[PDB]
């Protein structure tokens, strides 16, 4: 929130209020739980098998 | 009766895919499997030494 | 660019194979990304040359600290995110008589294989008004009252130690050739070798067919040039350029290759 | 079902290894030259080639 560049958290808005949360809780799935590799701002990279 | 593992020591083996693509010299690295059972149960030989304190 | 290391003259017979020896353990990489961002810090305590240092606590990049002594649990504390800001300082919650001595904070980069260490001298007093931190000329010396915590500062703000980048593959080795009469900067490239394995040779087939480097070049950091079937047109100033741009290794070696003679060479360098 | 018994490979450092003729069923041995194996902390062998 205070415009640092820390490597622990993330921002998410609710009712035009910017709240904070943890990188370790986010996840992406196609069918299997994917693996997060590259994490930068509004961008995420993943490498995970054939899901529909 | 399980007092056979006295002077043992675990490994660091050459895991081909440690996740995220590449290889790792990893301790969880599996070396050999055997699937002789007729009902899908799997007997696995991993580079850890579990149960031992 | 780079800096010079060895600027030698090599005399060999025509028709033989030239070997321009170029070796470096700090340019090693493999066809894997196997802990290629692995660093380790560790705190050791010693008491001079005639005492044995003991490992107290060590730490891998992006992890949580592991303590070696059960007494030292909840007593020696490091910042678990030391590799984000380069603040590797160690807090001792409560000191005793076994803790007096010189502490070394050791930074090690396993990928570039560089090692660096710093010392701090601990003296434990009884009066708190004598407690100070001063510079003895080459290391910080802290005098701390017994039972008080001790913050032994270890701060290294170099970019190579933090978790910011470490995109490894930008090491590159260049093989250059300077023909006689040809001025510098317009030298023809002989080989470009990327850590991933890709090679670029330049020139007509007569040069490309005869220029090779051993297939384990980047794996062992030996980029020695092998020139098969030496011709008179091969003479000149050859240069091996080893570049590990992220960890700041930038070296070149220069070989003055003259082909005249098989046996009566003088040993240079 | 068979079981492929594969022991640890004999890395002959700074030397040339020699195959010993055993009477095992489907006994297989092969000596590969110019190997330079790497471990966690670098080369297992002191010699280069
Ligand atoms: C480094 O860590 C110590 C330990 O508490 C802390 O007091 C200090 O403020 C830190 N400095 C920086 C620049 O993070």
């Amino acid at each position: 929130t205070d415009d640092s560049h820390d490597w622990t958290k993330l921002r998410y808005m609710d009712s035009h209020t910017p709240a904070d949360a943890e990188r370790a809780g986010l996840l992406v799935r196609t069918s299997a739980p994917c693996t997060i590799t590259g994490t930068m701002g509004h961008f995420i990279l993943a490498r995970c098998p054939k899901g529909e | 009766n399980f007092n056979v593992y006295k002077a043992t020591r675990p490994y660091l083996a050459h895991c081909p895919d440690c996740g995220e693509g590449h290889s790792c010299h990893s301790p969880i690295a599996l070396e050999r499997i055997r699937n002789e059972a007729t009902d899908g149960t799997l007997k696995i030989q991993v580079s850890l030494q579990i149960g031992i304190k | 660019s780079s800096s010079l290391v060895s600027e030698s003259v090599v005399s060999l017979a025509a028709g033989t194979q030239a070997v321009l020896r170029c070796q470096s353990p700090r340019m090693v990489w493999t066809q894997d990304r196997l802990h290629d961002r692995q660093r380790v810090v560790h705190w050791d305590l010693s008491g001079g040359p005639g005492s044995q240092r003991r490992r107290l606590v060590d730490m891998y990049s992006a992890g949580e600290q592991r303590v070696y002594e059960p007494r030292d649990r909840d007593r020696l504390l490091l910042s678990p995110s030391a590799f984000h800001d380069g603040n590797f300082s160690l807090l001792i919650r409560a000191v005793d008589r076994g803790d007096e001595g010189v502490y070394t904070c050791n930074l090690h980069h396993h990928y570039c294989h560089l090692d660096e260490s710093l010392a701090v001298r601990l003296e434990v007093t009884e009066d708190p008004l004598l407690s100070r931190a001063y510079w003895d000329g080459e290391k910080e010396v802290l005098v701390v009252a017994h039972g008080a915590p001790a913050l032994m500062t270890c701060i290294n703000r170099a970019h190579v130690w933090t978790d910011r980048h470490l995109e490894e593959a930008q090491q590159v080795v260049h093989w250059d050739r300077q023909l006689p009469g040809v001025s510098h900067d317009r030298a023809d490239r002989l080989l470009d070798l990327y850590a991933s394995g890709e090679r670029r040779a330049y020139g007509p087939p007569f040069l490309r067919d005869r220029v090779s480097v051993n297939t384990n070049a980047f794996a062992r950091g030996d980029f020695s040039l092998r020139i098969d079937e030496l011709e008179r047109a091969d003479e000149g100033i050859y240069s091996c350029h080893l570049h590990h741009h992220y960890c700041g290794l930038h070296e070149r070696r220069v070989f003055h290759l003259q082909v005249t003679e098989p046996a009566f060479e003088p040993p240079s360098a | 079902e068979y079981k492929t018994v594969i022991p640890s490979p004999y890395v002959k450092c700074c030397g040339t290894a020699e195959c010993k003729d055993k009477s095992l069923p489907d006994y297989s041995c092969k000596v590969f030259t110019g190997v330079y194996p790497f471990m966690w902390g670098g080369a297992y062998c002191f010699c280069d080639a």
